[PDB]
C-alpha cells in the first residue's frame, strides 16, 4: 500500500509508525479537583497542576529544592514532576517507540 | 551619613521561577542587580543622621540587603502617596512573625509607624478595606538584639510584578564586620503575594532604641547566564551585558 504496487522487490521497507497507547487518565492536586491514585511503569495520560502530558511515572532519584514544582533537561522538556498530594518527585518517560518496517 | 557607594560583588541573584534543573546552563532574562554596580548604601553608622527615610522611589525591584543581626528595621511600609487614600502595604517583622498588613490604612502628615509596638499611628488607623492579611508562621522573631560581627546576611528582594508582591530572602552564616563581601549565594523565594495593589515608594522603619547597617539596591531588566549544579542549586552566573568577555561567555 505504501509503495502503490502489487509486486514488491526483495528488501526492507518502512511501513508504519508505532506508539504505545496510554491506558488510564489520572487527575491530581486535591491535596488540601478530582483525585486519583498513583500508577507506575505504565503509559498514562497525566495531569499534574494543569500540566497535561503522557508518560510512565517512574520513581525518581533526584532531589528537588523544597519550593520547586517542575523539572526539565537540556532539551527544555518536562522530565520530573512533584507529587501535589504526597509531596514526592516522579520521573517522566514518553513511550513513542519507533517505526515499524516490513521485511520481504 | 551621605551615601558612600560600594561595589556589589555578584549579589542580587535569585531563583527566577519554580523549575528545577541540573548541570545545565540556562540563560534567564529577568530583573536582577547589575554586577559590580554602586549600591545606594544608606550608611547607618550613627553610634550619622541615617534617619533619612523618605518616600524612596520604589523602582521595578529593590535589593534591600542588610548586614544587621538585631534587625533594627522591623517594618517596611509601602505605598504610592501614604495619605490615607491608598491601599498601603506593611511587611512588619513584629513579635509574632513577618506579618503582611495591606489595607486602606489611614495616614497622618508624617507617614511612619514609629516605635512608640508600631503605635505611632501615622500609617495604619483602622481596618476598613483589607484584601488579605498573610499572617505567616509565628517564628522566633522576638525583637532581636544580637549584634557584633555580621553573621546573618539578611538579603531581600522586593519586586512587584502583575500585582504580585514577590518577596525573596536568604540567610547565610558568613562572618564579616563591614560591607558586602565576595562569594556567591543565590536567594530563594520566601513569599508570593496574590494581591494586585500598586506601590510607588517605600520606607525603612528602624526601631527606636541608630548604629546599624542596611543597603538599598536597584534592579534592572538584564539578562543573565546561570549555572546549575548536580544538586540543582545555582553556583555561578555571568552578567550577559557587563563586558565584552562576559558578552562572549
Amino acid at each position: 500500500c505504501t509503495l502503490k504496487s502489487f509486486t514488491v522487490e526483495k528488501g526492507i521497507y518502512q511501513t508504519s509508525n508505532f506508539r504505545v497507547q496510554p491506558t488510564e487518565s489520572i487527575v491530581r492536586f486535591p491535596n488540601i479537583k478530582k483525585s486519583t491514585n498513583l500508577v507506575k511503569n505504565k503509559c498514562v495520560n497525566f495531569n499534574f497542576n494543569g500540566l497535561t502530558g503522557t508518560g510512565v511515572l517512574t520513581e525518581s532519584n533526584k532531589k528537588f529544592l523544597p519550593f520547586q514544582q517542575f523539572g526539565r533537561d537540556i532539551a527544555d522538556t518536562t522530565d520530573a514532576v512533584r507529587d501535589p498530594q504526597t509531596l514526592e518527585i516522579l520521573d517522566i518517560t514518553p513511550c513513542s517507540f519507533g517505526g515499524v518496517s516490513v521485511i520481504t | 551619613l551621605p551615601p558612600a557607594y560600594t561595589n556589589s560583588f555578584t549579589r542580587g541573584v535569585y531563583y527566577p521561577d519554580k523549575v528545577f534543573r541540573s548541570s545545565v546552563l540556562h540563560s534567564t532574562q529577568d530583573l536582577f542587580l547589575p554586577f559590580f554596580s554602586n549600591v545606594t548604601w544608606f550608611h547607618a553608622i550613627h553610634v550619622t543622621k541615617r534617619f533619612d527615610n523618605p518616600v524612596l522611589p520604589f523602582n521595578d525591584g529593590v535589593y534591600f540587603a542588610s548586614t544587621e543581626k538585631s534587625n533594627i528595621i522591623r517594618g517596611w511600609i509601602f505605598g504610592t502617596t501614604l495619605d490615607s487614600k491608598t491601599q498601603s502595604l506593611l511587611i512588619v517583622n513584629n513579635a509574632t512573625n513577618v506579618v503582611i498588613k495591606v489595607c486602606e490604612f489611614q495616614f497622618c502628615n508624617d507617614p511612619f509607624l514609629g516605635v512608640y509596638m508600631e503605635s505611632e499611628f501615622r500609617v495604619y488607623s483602622s481596618a476598613n478595606n483589607c484584601t488579605f492579611e498573610y499572617v505567616s508562621q509565628p517564628f522566633l522573631m522576638d525583637l532581636e538584639g544580637k549584634q557584633g560581627n555580621f553573621k546573618n546576611l539578611r538579603e531581600f528582594v522586593f519586586k512587584n510584578i502583575d500585582g504580585y508582591f514577590k518577596i525573596y530572602s536568604k540567610h547565610t552564616p558568613i562572618n564579616l564586620v563591614r560591607d558586602l563581601p565576595q562569594g556567591f549565594s543565590a536567594l530563594e523565594p520566601l513569599v508570593d503575594l496574590p494581591i494586585g495593589i500598586n506601590i510607588t515608594r517605600f520606607q525603612t522603619l528602624l526601631a527606636l532604641h541608630g548604629a546599624a547597617a542596611y543597603y538599598v539596591g536597584y534592579l534592572q531588566p538584564r539578562t543573565f547566564l546561570l549555572k546549575y549544579n548536580e544538586n540543582g542549586t545555582i553556583t555561578d552566573a555571568v552578567d550577559c551585558a557587563l563586558d565584552p568577555l562576559s558578552e562572549t561567555k
